RNA sequence: UACCUGGUUGAUCCUGCCAGUAGCAUAUGCUUGUCUCAAAGAUUAAGCCAUGCAUGUCUAAGUACGCACGGCCGGUACAGUGAAACUGCGAAUGGCUCAUUAAAUCAGUUAUGGUUCCUUUGGUCGCUCGUACUUGGAUAACUGUGGUAAUUCUAGAGCUAA
RNA sequence: UCGCACGCCCGGCGGCGACGACCCAUUCGAACGUCUGCCCUAUCAACUUUCGAUGGUAGUCGCCGUGCCUACCAUGGUGACCACGGGUGACGGGGAAUCAGGGUUCGAUUCCGGAGAGGGAGCCUGAGAAACGGCUACCACAUCCAAGGAAGGCAGCAGGCG
RNA sequence: UGAGUCCACUUUAAAUCCUUUAACGAGGAUCCAUUGGAGGGCAAGUCUGGUGCCAGCAGCCGCGGUAAUUCCAGCUCCAA
């Protein structure tokens, strides 16, 4: 008798067949698309996608004018459209079902970066977001899994500790000119 | 020097360590052929030693010297 | 077990306190009183999780040592004592006086009133009891024994009592057309008119209550409370006033009013 | 072991013993135990003769006769003070209770009341 | 540049003090001391520092902010009233014993074992 | 000679069995650094030599505790 | 994700099993840079334990003549702390393990109109028709003799309170 | 019974409490009960029964109802709808894993209830125990001893042997 | 830019860790990522040298009897 959560789960689950080749392709494909780490990073964001189709065939399942139906499609609806994947005039449970894992990978604060093009490369955007250059909504993000909302896309910008942005220069740049400085006198 | 009966050899052993831990060691000296025991505390500046058998002394001893290795390990 | 418990885990307690799971592995048990174990709330949880005034248990048992909380007209001194439905909570220095009513929910809600409101209780007679000499006497919810009351008080009726002298003032008879407190169940804290009495010999009686937005409900009689005749309650409400409407009504009246707050 | 009244043997016994009987005292509220006593008949099996002087004789002993000790406390009991100083029943116990003095080396001369009772 | 701005303001006079969160606002520096915080609040409340309180800081990701409570009592002497005596220790004014905890428990196992008056006797 | 822990238990307890006529047995504890202590023992003509660390001093002074009193016996 | 493949034959179609394939545990091997949580003597031995600790407790409100401290307004008892001890309560709660147990335990549903219940709260508590301005003596802590090799063993003699 | 403020009458009337209890309620429960539900096995087909088996009558005892027990009578009760017997590498459940839809396996494991402190049995105290960080006897294991005797129960926290 | 080093807050009953924060701190950024396999199922060498039904590999079929795509080593590649 602790007093703790015991609460986990598996954000993941590996496919059947190891070594399928189309399905090496496509996972390879979409690594080398949206500059991915590993290929837990697709499985993950797959079976959250299994997680919110499951939810949308059980949904349709239910019938017609049910009150949970309703309440848990618009709850889902308002899910999407605040993540930004599914528009806000595209909006029923109808449409769901037909929603892809690029369009889910798009909208990774990775993505993001290298879509307002703050950053040269994707993966030059992510090693800006491991050493800590940029900011959201004056908060800095360390990580790439930042699913970044619709209503916070335009708020990315550099962080404010940052040499990039408005802020002191590097350790590198502090030691060459600490070198150049004992060199000239 | 020669702290015999009992509880005098131990107070003194017992300040000689709480004296110094690091330079002091304690001697343990068992004989079976005339079959008798002999413990001898030194902290390198004197040396306090104690030697009887008694049969129940050996209980005694042995307590003392795993409660020194203990104040030597804490 | 060999005996009675005494300590009460933190799973182990009622949902209607809304303690939490990470901070301690016991709840705090209350103690033998005028409410049962899942009907009450504790005054350490009244006084720390609701209303913040104290962070910690030492805390507030340095409150009730002070003598400062009147729980219905007397001080109680104990962190567990079992502070239950219509208990009138009193703090002097601050001013604050507090009815336990249930909320819209069935959790209980932080009701302030008047004192005007604080000098009286409504209380559920459960039985009339014949005393040694032929006397009639009261038995409530909250375990008062009162005696000689008015012979058209019956089993199922609640009276007014005061709390300045423990004697009744009036009482309402289970009647219908009255309002009605559900205290306990599925229908904990709805409010609404008596529609319907069904009899049943062995089996328990259920009443149809119906809500003033037109949603009738059944509810056995163990859990319902009245408050007043017709439509007139004599008590002052909390907000929500006891409808228990849809959540996505509950989802539209936050996000409606969140979008025009701004 | 210690004797114990009401057993009649002169050897060993164990007995049974709980709270209100002699040579034994309870740790828990209502404890009994096994406890090993002698028989109550004198005979050589002993270390100590406990004896008591009832009457005194001609002669006068040094060692128990001669040394008298006094009492180590005083009557508290207001009735026990009445009994003590043929008092009655309106009379004063607060004047005639007993007081005792109190003297040593570095502290000053006191002299201590019992609180009466009833 | 250390700004600090208070949220959750409550009046206890059935504890006779003042409690909010308080939210530092510190850029270009690192968490600010507990002494500076009770100056700051001080100088802002009108009141002497010595019956301001505040403890249980947590700072935020980005280094930019930190929260945590505080009360601000109405004398020394309530504050030695209901304060606990871990938090008089932490500014000084109470010092506890240095009676180490297994030695309490055996000095009262010592105690158990002998009958009488002699249980003072047994320690020391 | 430096053993292990256990290893210098059972060549302690082997040099009581070839002590059991004639011999004396030294027992030098001291401190050690280079928390762990320096326990060694010698007949006059086999010296064996461990290190203690704190890693296993309870694991190490119950059996040697045991094997001391099973061993020692003086006069009664 | 409502999923297949290799293996009987010269080759083919079936039945058929074996082998893969993918998760949850249990142990082990290799390796390991950061951080938030986090199982952990269950499986065989509900086998055995040196050592230390885990249930004790006083308020203005049950007993204060241990100077063990301590104040002077004392003589109309007890200023005020407080060791120890008598008394009341807890120790029948909590913790560990699953040996035993197969309509047994236990889960849903019921009654005690077939029973008890410390505590808490609300009732009652001059209802009776017959020295009270307060009744009795033991005892612990205190003093003093000890017995045993030895116990959280205890006694005899003085005391003194509920 | 005990503690705090301290008043008014012609010595007597007075407050705020704490504590002590017959009885009635309330609460914490406890326990017997009503119906339904549990894995494998027929190489377990009949089981129980004057040593209570199934009922009646009248009692003992229990906190109460009851073959719980006692005295006298009736020969009854369960079973192929699997009783009885055996095994479990079976504490039960909420639950865990695998999963289309269906199922299969596990659940000693932080919550609820049951059982227990090496194996059984008995009892004081106490509202509540057949309690073992309570005793009383026997068996297994073990400590000191002066040989008369005394003392033990980590399936608690750490830790040790196997 | 961390990993590390480390003054100082904060954390906490007192500490530890996290976060903050000075000063150090990276070009083979040696501050070097391994675990299994390469005939098929099953993604991935008819590459090279030795062994010659011996050693061994191989969960199934099978490979090795002096040109081994299957052993043992190098290189290359593949799965995480
Ligand atoms: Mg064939
Ligand atoms: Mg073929
Ligand atoms: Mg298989
Ligand atoms: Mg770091
Ligand atoms: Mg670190
Ligand atoms: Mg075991
Ligand atoms: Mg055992
Ligand atoms: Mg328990
Ligand atoms: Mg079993
Ligand atoms: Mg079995
Ligand atoms: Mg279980
Ligand atoms: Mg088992
Ligand atoms: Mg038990
Ligand atoms: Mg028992
Ligand atoms: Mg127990
Ligand atoms: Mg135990
Ligand atoms: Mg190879
Ligand atoms: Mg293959
Ligand atoms: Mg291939
Ligand atoms: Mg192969």
């Amino acid at each position: 008798p602790v007093a703790r959560s015991w609460v986990c789960r598996k954000t993941y689950v590996t496919p059947r067949r190891p070594f399928e080749k189309s399905r090496l392709d496509q996972e390879l494909k979409l690594i080398g698309e949206y500059g991915l780490r590993n290929k837990r990073e697709v499985w993950r964001v797959k079976f959250t996608l299994a997680k919110i189709r499951k939810a949308a065939r059980e949904l349709l399942t239910l019938d017609e004018k049910d009150p949970r139906r309703l309440f848990e499609g618009n709850a889902l609806l308002r899910r999407l459209v605040r993540i930004g994947v599914l528009d806000e005039g595209k909006m029923k449970l109808d449409y769901i079902l037909g929603l892809k894992i690029e369009d889910f990978l798009e909208r990774r604060l990775q993505t993001q970066v290298f879509k307002l093009g703050l950053a040269k490369s994707i993966h030059h955007a992510r090693v800006l977001i491991r050493q800590r250059h940029i900011r959201v909504r004056k908060q800095v993000v360390n990580i790439p899994s930042f699913i970044v909302r619709l209503d916070s896309q335009k708020h990315i910008d550099f962080s404010l500790r940052s040499p990039y942005g408005g802020g002191r220069p590097g350790r590198v740049k502090r030691k060459n000119a600490k070198k150049g400085q004992g060199g000239a006198g | 020097p020669q702290y015999q009966t009992w509880e005098e050899f131990s107070r003194a052993a017992e300040k000689l360590y709480l004296a110094d831990p690091m330079k002091a060691r304690v001697v343990l000296k068992y004989r079976h052929s005339d079959g008798n025991l002999c413990v001898k505390v030194t902290d390198d500046l004197v040396c306090l030693v104690y030697k009887t058998d008694q049969a129940q002394d050996v209980k005694k001893i042995e307590k003392f010297h795993s409660q020194l290795m203990r104040l030597m390990v804490a | 077990a060999r005996g009675p418990k005494k300590h009460l885990k933190r799973v182990a307690a009622p949902k209607h306190w809304m303690l939490d799971k990470l901070t301690g592995v016991f709840a705090p048990r209350p103690s033998t009183g005028p409410h049962k174990l899942r009907e009450c709330l504790p005054l350490i949880i009244f006084l720390r999780n609701r209303l913040k005034y104290a962070l910690t248990g030492d805390e507030v048992k340095k409150i009730c040592m002070q003598r400062f909380i009147k729980i219905d007209g007397k001080v109680r001194t104990d962190i567990t004592y079992p502070a239950g439905f219509m208990d009138v909570i009193s703090i002097d220095k601050t001013g604050e006086n507090f009815r336990l009513i249930y909320d819209t929910k069935g959790r209980f809600a932080v009701h302030r009133i008047t004192p005007e409101e604080a000098k009286y209780k409504l209380c559920k007679v459960r039985k009339i009891f014949v005393g040694t000499k032929g006397i009639p006497h009261l038995v409530t919810h909250d375990a008062r024994t009162i005696r000689y009351p008015d012979p058209l008080i019956k089993v199922n009726d609640t009276i007014q009592i005061d709390l300045e002298t423990g004697k009744i003032t009036d009482f309402i008879k289970f009647d219908t057309g009255n309002l009605c407190m559900v205290t306990g169940g599925a229908n904990l804290g709805r409010i609404g008119v008596i529609t319907n009495r069904e009899r049943h010999p062995g089996s328990f009686d259920v009443v149809h209550v119906k809500d003033a937005n037109g949603n009738s409900f059944a509810t056995r009689l163990s859990n319902i409370f009245v408050i007043g005749k017709g439509n007139k309650p004599w008590i002052s409400l909390p907000r929500g006033k006891g409808i228990r409407l849809t959540i996505a009504e509950e989802r539209d009246k936050r996000l409606a009013a969140k979008q025009s707050s701004g | 072991f210690p004797m114990k009244q009401g057993v009649l043997t002169h050897g060993r016994v164990r007995l049974l013993l709980s709270k209100g009987h002699s040579c034994y005292r309870p740790r828990r509220t209502g404890e009994r135990k096994r406890k090993s006593v002698r028989g109550c008949i004198v005979d050589a099996n002993l270390s100590v003769l406990n004896l008591v002087i009832v009457k005194k004789g001609e002669k006068d002993i040094p060692g128990l006769t001669d040394t008298t000790v006094p009492r180590r406390l005083g009557p508290k009991r207001a009735s026990r003070i009445r009994k003590l100083f043929n008092l009655s029943k309106e009379d004063d116990v607060r004047q005639y209770v007993v007081r005792k003095p109190l003297n040593k080396e570095g502290k000053k001369p006191r002299t201590k009341a019992p609180k009466i009772q009833r | 540049t250390v700004t600090i701005r208070t949220r959750k303001f409550m009046t206890n006079r059935l504890l006779q003090r003042k409690q909010m969160v308080i939210d530092v606002l510190h850029p270009g520096k690192a968490t600010v001391p507990k002494t500076e915080i009770r100056e700051k609040l001080a100088k802002m409340y009108k009141t002497t520092p010595d019956v301001i309180f505040v403890f249980g800081f947590r700072t935020h990701f980005g280094g930019g902010k930190t929260t945590g409570f505080g009360m601000i009592y109405d004398s020394l002497d309530y504050a030695k009233k209901n304060e606990p005596k871990h938090r008089l220790a932490r500014h000084g004014l109470y010092e506890k014993k240095k009676t180490s905890r297994k030695q309490r428990k055996e000095r009262k196992n010592r105690m158990k074992k002998v009958r009488g008056t002699a249980k003072a006797n047994v320690g020391a | 000679v430096l053993l292990e822990s256990e290893q210098f238990l059972t060549e302690l307890t082997r040099l009581f069995q070839k002590c059991r006529t004639s011999g004396s047995v030294y027992i030098t504890l001291k401190k050690y650094d280079g928390n762990k202590c320096l326990l060694r023992a010698t007949d006059g003509k086999k010296k064996i030599s461990t290190v203690v660390s704190s890693k296993e001093v309870n694991k190490f002074q119950m059996a040697y505790s045991n094997l001391l009193r099973a061993n020692m016996d003086g006069l009664k």
